């Protein structure tokens, strides 16, 4: 018999992104080659099969620094991290291959799906 | 607010 | 020029609620009289003007336990905490006064609004 | 996916 506030989930995510911009309560640094990205472990797990696996691990859950595979592109990661916190994906011709490879590694199935459909349309 |  | 995934914010919130149920990465206990509620500080700040004020405070941000005013009803808090994590509000004739008073204390303006409209319709 |  509950009632539901339509915009609640979007409002929560907007405030989680504000916390990220101000660096409030971030508890992990993701290292992608020469670049560093601060984030909230809970948001990363909620968006990614890879981070969900990492942060449920009894040892890795307590790490303050996570290093990704050297093949991962920092811009691709940045675009996906922005997507996690906003629902918006900056998908461009110049970055689509890097975004798709990063989404496959991060296990972000909906992003992989769309990257596949956008590449198929161009061939 | 809505009836879900 | 971004594209947007409509269900992303709802999917994030569903996974944050799964983390709460499994007690994963919860970093605070909210004490309401004889009852205890574990939660994520980031979600509490994102939903409530009161918790946003508390957890941006340079001293209170590091507390593992927060005690609410003894006038706050545990069921009212429980209903609002469930709302924070799901967008669903279990508003009933028997609990509406407690929910509205708790929402005013927690500074959850949209919940206060609706409680006001539901009471006005019954008078 | 949509054009926001
Ligand atoms: N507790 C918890 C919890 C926190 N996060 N999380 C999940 N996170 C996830 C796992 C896999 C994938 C994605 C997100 C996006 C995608 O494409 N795959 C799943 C579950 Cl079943 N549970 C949880
Ligand atoms: N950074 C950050 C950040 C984290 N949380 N948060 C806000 N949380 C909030 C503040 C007031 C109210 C509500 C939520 C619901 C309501 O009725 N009032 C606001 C801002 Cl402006 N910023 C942030
Ligand atoms: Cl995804
Ligand atoms: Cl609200």
């Amino acid at each position: 018999s509950c009632i539901q506030f339509t915009r609640h989930a979007s409002d929560v995510l907007l405030n989680l992104n504000r916390l990220r911009s101000r660096d409030i309560l971030t508890d992990v640094v993701i290292v992608v080659s020469r670049e560093q990205f601060r984030a909230h472990k809970t948001v990363l797990m909620a968006c990614s099969g890879l981070f969900y696996s990492i942060f449920t691990d009894q040892l890795k859950c307590n790490l303050s620094v996570i290093n990704l595979d050297p093949e991962i592109n920092p811009e691709g990661f940045c675009i996906l991290l922005d997507f996690m916190y906003t629902s918006r994906l900056n998908l461009r011709e110049g970055n689509i291959m890097a975004v798709m490879a990063t989404a496959m590694y991060l296990q972000m199935e909906h992003v992989v799906d769309t990257c596949r459909k956008f590449i198929k349309a161009s061939e | 607010w809505v009836i879900p």
